[PDB]
């Protein structure tokens, strides 16, 4: 278990001002997982999440540690439609 | 139709007589502009 | 020569940009000032970025953007309602675009100039260039209700 941060941008069709929520993953943990675990948090099915980390663009099927995010690494993360 | 965010971002450029005229254009619209920061 | 970014859309295809014309999205410049690849886009495909470009030249030099208030709609500058003479699936995927990359300035002549195509117009006339269809005896009691009002 690791914690990981996952910060926000400016949503002005949604009303939201970027923010950073913490996330208990594993290394393991597939991009799907983390997605559920956002929804989990705060209500947003993973369908309208972008998870963005050294400007890759994170594939669904794939684990954290095949981007080598680690403790305490920050996901951004866009809102979509 | 489409998506709620979206179209209140465009009503919120209504006058109230422009608002009053689009809560009869569907029944989706109608829920939507009875919201009361339309009319602030 | 000139200091540059690279975009890539969400179809994959690589724009080499200006800084100062990037960073006009506040997403793209807030992304680039927390520590040599391509920026990747959300759900803007070539075709809209290749828009958003146009546009953003065009206002490199606005400054950063101020929040609002009282919202008006006859202040679309010439240049913008030239540059938005176009389908109107493309103008809400300008909508979308503008909010996922955050550019203020876009976002607001586009959902004015939608606006613009209601202002005046009857839920007939307006249904007709949204294509949404009318969901008597309802109509009827909106009709009244709304009557006093405006």
């Amino acid at each position: 278990g690791m914690q990981i941060f996952v910060k926000t941008f400016r949503d002005r069709l949604r009303n939201l001002l970027p923010q950073t929520i913490t996330l208990e993953v594993e290394p393991s943990d597939t991009i799907e997982n983390v997605k559920a675990k956002i929804q989990d948090k705060e209500g947003i099915p993973p369908d309208q999440q972008v998870l963005i980390f050294s400007r890759k663009r994170l594939e669904d099927g794939r684990t954290l540690s095949d981007y080598n995010i680690q403790k305490e690494s920050t996901l951004r993360l866009v809102l979509v439609f | 139709v489409m998506h709620r965010e979206v179209w209140m971002a465009v009503f919120s450029y209504l006058s109230h007589q422009d608002l009053c005229v689009c809560m009869r254009v569907c029944r989706t619209w109608n829920r939507w502009c009875c919201d009361k920061r339309l009319w602030t | 020569a000139m200091p540059s970014i690279k975009l890539q859309s969400s179809d994959g295809e690589i724009f080499e940009v200006d800084v100062e014309i990037a960073k006009q999205s506040v997403t793209i410049k807030t992304m680039l000032e927390d520590l040599d690849d391509p920026v990747p886009l959300p759900n803007v495909n070539a075709a809209i970025l290749k828009k958003v470009i146009q546009w953003c030249t065009h206002h490199k030099d606005d400054p950063p953007p101020p929040e609002d208030d009282e919202k008006r709609t006859d202040d679309i500058p010439v240049w913008d309602q030239e540059f938005l003479k176009v389908d109107q699936g493309t103008l809400f995927e300008l909508i979308l675009a503008a909010n996922y990359l955050d550019i203020k300035g876009l976002l607001d002549v586009t959902c004015k100039t939608v606006a613009n195509m209601i202002k005046g117009k009857t839920p007939e006339e307006i249904r007709k260039t949204f294509n949404i269809k009318n969901d008597e005896e309802e109509e009827a009691q909106v009709r009244k209700e709304n009557q006093w009002c405006e």
